[PDB]
């Protein structure tokens, strides 16, 4: 249900075993857990300028 | 010995570390230094 647009790179984030989302400075989701493999995936929005 | 506290609606500033662990907190309605 979390909708977004970006590149799904490897996060290198140490989530606690209950945690599902990662936030850094705002309401953006910086890192997200894979629902199937439980791999922690980064959310970086696509390149812009 | 067992301890019973009670919960209040209260604002905190939580110190997350680099590992995602909450290491410290400020009770924002404790004393005016905390405000």
């Amino acid at each position: 249900g979390l909708k977004g647009t970006g590149v799904l790179t490897e996060s290198n984030k140490k989530f606690l075993p209950f945690q599902q989302f990662g936030r850094d400075i705002a309401d953006t989701t910086d890192a997200v857990r894979d629902p199937q493999t439980l791999e922690i995936l980064d959310i970086t929005p696509c390149s812009f300028g | 010995a067992y301890y019973v506290g009670y919960l209040q609606p209260r604002t905190f500033l939580l110190k997350y570390n680099e590992n995602g662990t909450i290491t410290d907190a400020v009770d924002c309605a404790l004393d005016p230094l905390s405000e």
